[PDB]
DNA sequence: TTAGAGAATTGGAGAGTGTGTTTTTTTTTTTTT
């Protein structure tokens, strides 16, 4: 992404504008795998799937590099980057050490579009049955 | 020291019950030296227990049974150190898996469920009731096996009263809450919960019933099942119920439940049978001896009799894919015998079924998936068609059964397998059952105009699968009723003398049953292979001159049935022309009754179609 | 044995997990980059 | 030695042991930990192989032996070592069920190869252990903290609460109770080798697999001849646009009720594998093809497979085929050309493989064939499902006496003397031929 | 201390070294070393390389060994393990009977009359009657941590049997 | 050679802080009526 990002702004010096990352998606990827023959082995490595998509939550705003306001003073706490795994919990404040009810800087946060689909196998790929 | 010992807040020595308790082991011998016959039972069978009886206990010694009523906790604990050591006194190099229980009972329920009080708390009890319901195998644990995460050195911990005294430090090494509890290196013990209802018997009027709470351990728990009734000695506990599973605050009401001591059945009712069923196998019409047998209690229909003492011995199962089940249909008006037959039969086979084609139904004749209900998981529950795999399923209301019910008795009966095509499940159960059927007329009484099948509404497809059909018309004939009416009044007079005798004779009728199942195996001789065949052709005769058809290859195959059957009755293990006669007789009664137009007679394709020659020229 | 090879032969004719292949035939391609790297250097 | 589902008592908690079981419903495989690498947060040590109790269990200490931290780790889950899990639950098979019980049900751990292996319906004998597992939501530890009969007590990682146990079997094997080309070519041996050339040098071979196939049925020679060919079948082929060309060959056997029709399907069946024997009417809400009925789990609208679908590439012997409900009378047009079954309903929509062979046998109207009159006139069939078959076949019981004194003699010498070629070489032969792939010239 | 679990008859990474050495021939140019006059100020260093090398064995354990060993060390194994299966089924018998057959909430409380408790009335003992054959007043007591200061020293390492092949080869060096 | 008085280190009592909780009806849809 880094890399096409420097050749985008080469051919296109005023992209930045229009965009500030440029994702690259891999296609005909030949480590095809069956939804039902994924095991450990697999993980953290990237595969390839095919099946009907069953359920999709609408397209939601997911924190992406968040900034808390402190619960007592005007300091904001710094860019902290989500997971996927877990709720980022602020800690404490920095300038003062306090932890209490901190909020969301909305303005100041940056956002990504979040939507979870589930996928299964397709009806003619799986057994009668 | 055991002497210095009484039972708390109970003034009764634990040594002299012990001493009172041998020699009551010890001198105890009427009944009618007793309990180490019993003691010699355990060394040679090799079960750690030994049943008691509190009235001989009670008539031994007042005292002692005062004192094992009231305080059963110390006094049955006291009871197996008696015991263990008299048992080790004698027979000193016997080895026990454990050592032995000594399990108290009184005959008859001290107590009902509707009059146990608080002032039986800890306190010996025996109840009647009936069990609804009988939980899965719970494991409690006996002793803690604990290990250092740090240094893998091991500790094991004995259970106090439900609590388990943690090593909070390791001794070898010297680290603080480093001990991990050892689930699977533990040991445990079985316990199960069983939920008791009050008998119907016992409930007063019009209230519904009270239920209880048991509780067994040990070997005492797979011993019974629900819908049993059960005599429950046990302890009377009172335990308190925390308010929620987080906080150790309990209610001021206690829960109460029942340890179980000592379960009694109470609804379960060889060289010296084999002697006697060789010679009466011999005996003359020994096949009419035993037809005449089945149901005693409603008046005599032979051919039926016959057909379904056939179909509980059967053919001789063998292989290619050939059935050796009989199939037998019973037809007539509500109101007549063929339900007592149903019934009778059911109570008499083993691996029997009996359940109505009505979908009201208490068991299903079709295998379907449910979640179990106090569990949630899914259960497979197989019909009864597929229950009674090696027996005779009974099915009343034949004639009322759906579609799809119908669909499944056909895949049944043809190919002795039930296909499961539920969400998830794939597989092919084995349904090797002999039907017997009991269907009825759509009108309310039998048409005597129409035929059999224009009178059920069955297909002839699920019809042509029967061996045997039959009816239990009742003539308008005086010779037939006036005596049918002596036996009705006969059978109100009935007494216990014969009572014992049609038992004994019910109950030699299934042992003949058992022991020709249990290895005779009827083979064809060539005598019988030639009757057979000239009978199919004798069979084809009568129908294929004048230019119509009178019968089809399938019929054979039913005859070699019932000549297999009755060479199976009579012990002959070779099937003969006795068999194959008695076979070509007992088919063609079965047409004379089924398969006889008003008009006509008998018509074979009255079961090949509906309708018959008669009708598809009306039309 | 020389009528059933053929019998063999027919059915061979008539006959018509991954990540590991696809490595090792990654890892030759690498290999002769590599080896032509190596002679162009010291030619 | 083999164990009940009734004697998995207490006293079995550890050892090895041998069960039987009816499969009732597989879980998703999931990747369990088995031993996790973690870092200590206050002196970035990384502890290795942290083994695992039936609950998530960081390290009990520092692997520095002057570090003081005891609850601060961190799972590295790239380094740490996982395997496939799975559960499934089973329940005591037909024959072991104890009389008048309800059936008891298990719950099996399958793990790492044994994953996946076994399906539900399927009897299957377990090796493994009986273990125990805890409450796991009662424990509460520094890595996960904590979520009628009273369980034991006074574990500090338990703390007020009570702590239950259930029983669970662990199996290391699974295998069935009583069980390419290439691939077939290295899994058959070479005395099977020498049978398939035998088979495929032999004289008057299509006689002899009739005649081996169908010893119970006496005469109707082509009936026999159209069965093994329908068996045998044809090339599945695909055009240029991506449409297909049907391969697999239909036979119907129409005839009276007392001839050999059902006896066809019954040899068909006994004979190949992956067949399936049916009714034409159904025994279940999806008869032939398919049905749309409520998941009793969800309340969702699910499939429920036909006896087609489950006779995909296989054959299905249809009975009674005159018989068929109105549903299947139209989605077997699809079913027989096409070879798919297309669903559209409320929650589904769905095109279902069912490359399936038909065997069809059926009765004339009225119950017996007239042959003045065409077999569009004795048949209820219509055009289009006439259409559809490759062969028909026709059976008129004659009142001959002497192929009845034949029919008797056969029938009676199958039941009492009997107590070319086998159905497994046949099997075999079947299996080899069928990869072969034949050219028009 | 991660490898350390080996079980003896194994090669563990030592034993593979000293094969190492073996088969290179190292160990003689040692012998040479140490046999030589010319070279003796490596005296010091030849004995710390063969202090290291016979680091984990013991003389007369590795005296004994021989052509014959492998029968005499897999019969030795068996037997040891029948012996050690045979102390753990007793002492499981001796707990058994020291628990009663009744389980552990099944109740029940006895005066021990002779018996006075820490105060001046009689002991009323509740771990039931089976415990009471061998009574003593630590059955249910949490043992003492033993202070850092206090605590014994323990022995730095097991013992274990290294490769036969390595085993072999130290003996004859 | 034992042991006892003064100084320093370790065990654990307890004071303080933070967390979690208390069958029913209307409507649709497919299959079966
Ligand atoms: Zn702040
Ligand atoms: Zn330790
Ligand atoms: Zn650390």
């Amino acid at each position: 992404d880094e890399a096409a990002l420097e050749v985008v702004l080469a051919m296109y010096p005023k992209y930045d504008r229009i965009t500030n990352h440029i994702h690259v998606r891999i296609s005909h990827l030949p480590l095809v795998e069956e939804l039902r023959s994924l095991r450990q082995l697999h993980l953290n490595q990237l595969i390839r799937t095919s099946g009907v998509v069953t359920s999709c939550t609408g397209v939601l705003p997911q924190l992406s590099m968040v900034k808390y306001n402190c619960n007592k003073c005007n300091f904001v706490l710094g860019p902290f980057c989500q997971s996927q795994n877990q709720e980022v919990k602020p800690g404490s404040c920095p300038e003062c050490q306090s932890a209490g009810p901190f909020e969301v800087n909305m303005e100041e946060t940056i956002y990504q579009n979040y939507q979870r689909i589930r996928i299964q196998e397709s009806p003619g790929k799986v057994a009668a049955g | 020291l055991g002497q210095k010992l009484v039972i708390w807040g109970t003034d009764v020595n634990v040594a002299a019950c012990k001493e009172n308790f041998q020699r009551f082991l010890q001198r105890f011998i009427d009944p009618l030296p007793l309990y180490m016959q019993r003691l010699g039972e355990i060394n040679v069978i090799g079960e750690p227990f030994l049943n008691v009886n509190c009235e001989h206990i009670k008539s031994f010694d007042k005292n002692l049974y005062r004192q094992l009523i009231s305080y059963p906790q110390e006094v049955i604990p006291t009871f197996d150190m008696a015991v263990n050591e008299i048992f080790f006194d004698r027979y000193p190099d016997s080895i026990l898996e454990h050592q032995i229980q000594v399990r108290p009972f009184n005959a008859l329920k001290t107590k009902n469920m509707r009059n146990l009080n608080p002032e039986d708390i800890d306190q010996l009890i025996t109840i009647s009731g009936m069990v609804i319901r009988t939980s899965q195998l719970i494991p409690e644990m006996q002793e803690a096996f604990f290990q250092c995460q740090v240094c893998a050195h091991t500790t094991r911990v004995e259970m106090d009263r439900g609590r388990i005294a943690e090593p909070s430090v390791c001794g070898r090494c010297h680290t603080t809450h480093s001990m991990a509890l050892i689930h699977n290196r533990s040991l445990f013990s079985d316990k199960q919960m069983i939920k008791l209802q009050e008998s119907p018997e016992d409930m007063p009027a019009g209230q519904t019933p009270h239920t209880v709470i048991l509780f067994a351990h040990n070997d005492l728990v797979d011993k019974v099942q629900p819908g049993d009734r059960v005599n429950v000695t046990g302890i009377y506990r009172a335990v308190p119920i925390r308010v929620n599973p987080r906080v150790s605050n309990v209610k001021s009401v206690y829960k109460t439940h029942i340890d179980v001591i000592h379960y009694r059945k109470t609804d379960a009712k060889s060289e010296k049978r084999v002697e006697l069923l060789k010679e009466l196998s011999r005996k003359p019409d020994i096949y009419e001896r035993l037809a005449s047998a089945l149901a005693p209690s409603i008046y005599e229909h032979e051919d039926i009799k016959k057909g379904i003492l056939l179909q509980l011995f059967g053919g001789t199962r063998k292989d290619g894919k050939f059935r050796a089940e009989i199939n037998i249909l019973l037809c007539g008006d509500p109101g007549t015998s063929k339900s007592q037959l149903l019934q009778y039969v059911y109570n008499l086979v083993p691996r029997g079924q009996y359940t109505s084609g009505k979908g009201s139904s208490a068991v299903g004749l079709t295998a379907y998936v449910m979640k179990d209900p106090e569990t949630r998981q899914l259960v497979l529950q197989t019909g009864a068609l597929v229950l009674s795999d090696n027996g005779i399923c009974c099915i009343d209301e034949f004639d009322k059964m759906n579609e799809s019910t119908r669909s499944v008795l056909h895949e049944v009966m043809e190919q002795q397998t039930l296909s499961i095509a539920k969400a998830g499940i794939i597989c092919q159960l084995n349904a090797r059952t002999s039907v017997l059927a009991a269907a009825n007329p759509i009108e309310s009484q039998w048409n005597p105009k129409k035929t059999t099948i224009e009178n059920i509404q069955l297909p002839h497809t699920l019809l042509s699968r029967f061996d045997l059909i039959f009816l239990l018309l009742d003539p308008q004939d005086e010779a037939y009723d006036r005596r049918l009416a002596h036996h009705l009044v006969a059978l109100y007079y009935q007494s216990e003398e014969q009572a014992e005798e049609e038992l004994l004779d019910m109950a030699v009728l299934k042992d003949y049953i058992a022991y020709a199942h249990s290895t005779i195996m009827p083979r064809l001789s060539e005598e019988a292979s030639q009757a057979l065949i000239e009978a199919y052709v004798d069979m084809r005769k009568i129908g294929s001159s004048r230019g119509m058809v009178s019968a089809y290859p399938r019929q054979l195959e039913s005859l070699i049935r019932l000549a297999e059957a009755h060479a199976k009755v009579r012990l002959s293990n070779k099937v003969e022309a006795i068999d194959v006669e008695e076979a070509k007789r007992l088919h063609r009664e079965a047409l004379k009754q089924s398969a006889t137009d008003p008009r006509t007679g008998i018509v074979d394709i009255s079961i090949l179609t509906t309708g018959m020659s008669a009708t598809s020229r009306k039309r | 044995n020389r009528e059933l090879e053929a019998l063999k032969q027919r059915f061979w004719k008539h006959a018509n997990e991954k990540l590991q292949v696809l490595k090792a035939k990654l890892q030759e391609a690498m290999k002769l980059r590599r080896f032509e790297e190596r002679q162009k250097r010291q030619a | 030695t083999r164990h009940k589902i009734r004697e998995l008592t207490s006293s079995r908690i550890g050892l090895l042991t041998r069960i039987s079981g009816q499969v009732v419903r597989t879980h998703p495989v999931h990747p369990e930990l088995v031993s996790g690498t973690f870092l200590c947060l206050d002196c970035q040590t990384v502890i290795r192989d942290v083994e695992q109790q039936f609950k998530y269990t960081q390290p009990n200490i520092c692997r520095n032996p002057v570090c003081a931290n005891r609850r601060r780790f961190l799972l590295d889950t790239n380094k740490s070592r996982f395997v496939d899990f799975q559960k499934v639950r089973i329940q005591e098979t037909q024959a072991e069920l104890p009389r008048g019980s309800i059936p008891r049900s298990l719950e099996v751990i399958l793990r790492a190869e044994a994953v996946e292996s076994a399906q539900a319906g399927d009897k299957c004998d377990f090796t493994g252990t009986l273990i125990v597992v805890p409450d796991v939501s009662k424990l509460s530890t520094p890595g996960a903290r904590a979520e009628e009969t009273e369980g034991i007590r006074g574990l500090r990682a338990l703390g007020v609460r009570d702590l239950s146990y259930r029983l669970v079997f662990l199996a290391c094997c699974v295998a069935p109770t009583n069980p390419t080309a290439e691939s077939i070519k290295n899994q058959m041996t070479v005395k099977e080798w020498e049978k398939v050339f035998e088979m495929s040098q032999d004289k008057n071979l299509y006689h002899n697999l009739c005649t081996s196939l169908f010893p119970t049925i006496h005469g109707n020679d082509e009936v026999k001849r159209g069965v093994l060919l329908m068996l045998f079948g044809g090339v599945p082929k695909t055009t240029g646009e991506g449409t297909s060309l049907r391969g697999d060959i239909n036979v119907c056997i129409v005839g009276d009720p007392s001839t050999a029709k059902s006896q066809f399907l019954k040899h068909v069946e006994e004979f190949s594998p992956r067949a399936v024997y049916t009714s034409g009417k159904a025994s279940s809400a999806a008869g032939l093809t398919a049905a749309v009925v409520r998941d009793e789990e969800s309340h969702e609208f699910v499939i429920e497979a036909g006896a087609l679908m489950l006779a995909d590439n296989g054959v299905c012997c249809i009975d009674e085929f005159d018989k068929m409900d109105v549903r299947d009378q139209v989605a077997i047009h699809e079913a027989m050309e096409q070879q798919t079954i297309s669903i559209t309903k409320a929650g589904v929509k769905a095109t279902l493989n069912a490359r399936t062979s038909i065997l069809a046998a059926a009765n004339p109207i009225s119950g017996h064939y007239d042959r003045s009159k065409s077999l569009k006139q004795n048949i209820n069939l219509s055009a289009p499902i006439m259409s559809r078959f490759d062969l028909f076949f026709i059976l008129v019981d004659e009142c001959n006496e002497v192929t009845d004194y034949a029919i008797a003699r056969r029938i009676v010498d199958l039941h009492s003397r009997i107590e070319v070629y086998s159905l497994d070489d046949i099997r075999r032969y079947l299996l080899f031929a069928r990869q072969f792939k034949p050219k028009i010239s | 201390l991660d490898q350390e679990k080996k079980i003896d008859d194994d090669a563990s990474a030592h034993d593979q070294l000293l094969w190492a050495i073996h088969l290179s021939g190292l160990d003689d140019l040692l012998l040479f070393l140490a046999s030589s006059s010319a070279e003796e100020q490596w005296s010091l260093h030849v004995l710390e390389i063969v202090s290291l090398m016979f680091r984990d064995q013991n003389p007369e354990q590795l005296a004994g060994v021989g052509q014959g060993r492998l029968a005499q060390e897999r019969s030795a194994d068996f037997a040891e393990l029948e012996v050690l299966r045979q102390r753990e089924m007793a002492e499981k018998k001796t707990r058994a009977l020291q628990r009663g057959n009744r389980h552990s909430r099944f109740g029940g409380s006895y005066i021990v009359q002779g018996l006075k408790s820490i105060g001046e009335r009689d002991l009323i003992f509740h771990k039931g009657l089976h415990n009471l054959r061998n009574y003593s007043s630590d059955l249910g007591k949490q043992p003492k941590k033993v202070p850092k200061r206090r605590q014994a020293a323990r022995e730095l390492s097991i013992q274990r049997r290294s490769a036969l092949n390595v085993r072999l080869f130290l003996r004859d060096f």
